[PDB]
């Protein structure tokens, strides 16, 4: 029942403001999952992708965002890269199912889509499931030049840009992280 | 004004059913012989501190939970206004809830709010004479599990000769519940109070030698 | 949810304008990212930022001490003031609005939106 909306939705959230659409109290058949030509990475951790119809699990969370090609392998439990250090952390014990498919027909304009930003610099090293929506300045270098914003301090959000002539490594991949515990 | 809660404030920490076994759990409990404030103007806004033990002897109508109680933040005014109780979290409505009412007696409640869930326990033991908080041990059963998760750090009691209500603060200390044959709790020792009562938690009984 | 800009046209250098980004639709907070300046054939740069809950004025060095933003919570809008116009500031400006439809604490349904485009052509 409850998660046909989170997959086929027109637009998806960006990495800093990750959606956390929460589903409960209907049967989740999973028969439209794991056998579909659209998907590209179905790597469940701590639970097999098979034998998921025959369990019953509670407080299942369904995260969502969009990331580029060579950033799918940073949604693993661990693997501190760029977007797992500051933007989206999956805690070490995870019990989940990262579902990272491909979308280049929907998320690329003629001059490039700019609606899917991310957080490049951040002073804080993150905690698991910790949103960091605040946009305060980063102060690169021990330097008190605060209000100038020219150099030695950075506005942390930065845009991706998705042109359809780009390679496989930088097209956007609409991940969806079904997370559930007992 | 301080009154000494003797041994009260023990709820069922889980949802399973055990029988005649001495379980050892670690959660937020009211400490034994902890100083509880008598409140005989009457209602200053008090902090939360991850859990408070409300206990009053119909004058009490309810409680108001929030951050600063304006139109900016979502409130939580648990009020027993009608013949049934209602719960409003609005200020713009996100949630509401109606159930059987919560209403001499001794009304006890243990509020706790951890990780998006709002838990609330209850008990209704009767008492005639005023030992202010009686010595008898009785458990508490949960009423509802509320997954709303508004960040609450202030609470203030609704109201309507002075009336009494006590509030004692919870702490992360571990207990040792004695479950009975039927499945009820009839006694509990504290694992952090007395150097006698530590030895009852590392010998797994109620008797030492 | 759309976005609406104003304050555009062709105006002589050393004059003044006022840039306004107007929002609509259904939301709950509308936390602003800010104004973004994109020179023609260049990348957009974060000319204006720091408009969250707890914030501070973020202005780039090229317009530092010359342009000012203001938080207008009446329509959840923003006003960018124009002082002492200079053809280096000739750009198609954008406002960046983070909408949020999340009335709960947990289910943070919050897409990310941008505006339309402001034609700012100034010259001496
Ligand atoms: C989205 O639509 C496709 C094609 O109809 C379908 O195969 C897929 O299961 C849908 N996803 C969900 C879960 O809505
Ligand atoms: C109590 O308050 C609720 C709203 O929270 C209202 O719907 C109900 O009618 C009230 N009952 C009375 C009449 O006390
Ligand atoms: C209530 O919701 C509206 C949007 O529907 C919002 O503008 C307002 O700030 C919220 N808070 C109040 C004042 O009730
Ligand atoms: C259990 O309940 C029954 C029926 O109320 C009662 O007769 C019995 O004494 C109870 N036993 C204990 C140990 O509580």
């Amino acid at each position: 029942c409850p998660f046909g909306e989170v997959f086929n939705a027109t637009r998806f959230a960006s990495v800093y403001a990750w959606n956390r659409k929460r589903i409960s109290n209907c049967v989740a058949d999973y028969s439209v999952l794991y056998n579909s030509a659209s998907f590209s990475t179905f790597k469940c951790y701590g639970v097999s992708p098979t034998k998921l119809n025959d369990l019953c699990f509670t407080n299942v969370y369904a995260d969502s965002f969009v990331i580029r090609g060579d950033e799918v392998r940073q949604i693993a439990p661990g693997q501190t890269g760029k977007i797992a250090d500051y933007n989206y952390k999956l805690p070490d014990d995870f019990t989940g199912c990262v579902i990272a498919w491909n979308s280049n027909n929907l998320d690329s304009k003629v001059g490039g889509n700019y609606n899917y930003l991310y957080r490049l610099f951040r002073k804080s090293n993150l905690k698991p499931f910790e949103r960091d929506i605040s946009t305060e300045i980063y102060q690169a270098g021990s330097t008190p030049c605060n209000g100038v914003e020219g150099f030695n301090c950075y506005f942390p959000l930065q845009s991706y840009g998705f042109q359809p002539t780009n390679g496989v490594g930088y097209q956007p991949y609409r991940v969806v992280v079904l997370s559930f515990e007992l | 004004a301080y009154t000494n809660s003797f041994t009260r404030g023990v709820y069922y920490p889980d949802k399973v059913f055990r029988s005649s076994v001495l379980h050892s759990t670690q959660d937020l409990f009211l400490p034994f012989f902890s100083n509880v404030t008598w409140f005989h103007f009457d209602n200053p806004v008090l902090p939360f501190n991850d859990g408070v033990y409300f206990a009053s002897t119909n004058i009490i109508r309810g409680w108001i939970f929030g951050t600063t109680l304006d139109s900016k933040t979502q409130s939580l005014l648990i009020v027993n206004n009608a013949t049934n109780v209602v719960i409003k979290v609005c200020e713009n409505c996100t949630f509401e809830y109606v159930s059987q009412p919560f209403l001499k007696n001794l009304r006890e409640f243990v509020f706790k709010n951890i990780d998006g869930y709002f838990k609330i326990y209850s008990k209704h033991t009767p008492i005639n004479l005023v030992r202010d908080l009686p010595q008898g041990f009785s458990a508490l059963e949960p009423l509802v599990d509320l997954p709303i998760g508004i960040n609450i750090t202030r609470f203030q009691t609704l109201l309507a000769g002075a009336a009494a209500y006590y509030v004692g603060y919870l702490q992360p200390r571990t207990f040792l519940l004695k479950y009975n044959e039927n499945g009820t709790i009839t006694d509990a020792v504290d694992c952090a109070l007395d150097p006698l009562s530590e030895t009852k938690c590392t010998l797994k009984s109620f008797t030492v030698e | 949810v759309q976005l609406v800009e104003s304050g555009g046209g062709s105006v002589q250098a050393g004059g003044s304008l006022r840039l306004s980004c107007a929002a609509s639709g259904k939301f709950s907070h509308l936390v602003f990212l800010g104004w973004f300046r994109q020179a023609p054939g260049k990348e957009r740069e974060g000319v204006a930022a720091g408009l969250g809950a707890y914030e501070s004025g973020y202005y780039a060095d090229s317009v530092k001490g010359r342009f000012t933003v203001s938080l207008d919570n009446a329509e959840n809008t923003v006003y960018l003031q124009m002082n002492s116009l200079k053809p280096e500031d000739t750009a198609l400006y954008y406002c960046a609005a983070l909408v949020v439809l999340s009335r709960d604490n947990t289910e943070f349904i919050a897409h990310n939106y941008w505006g339309q485009g402001t034609q700012v052509t100034v010259s001496s």
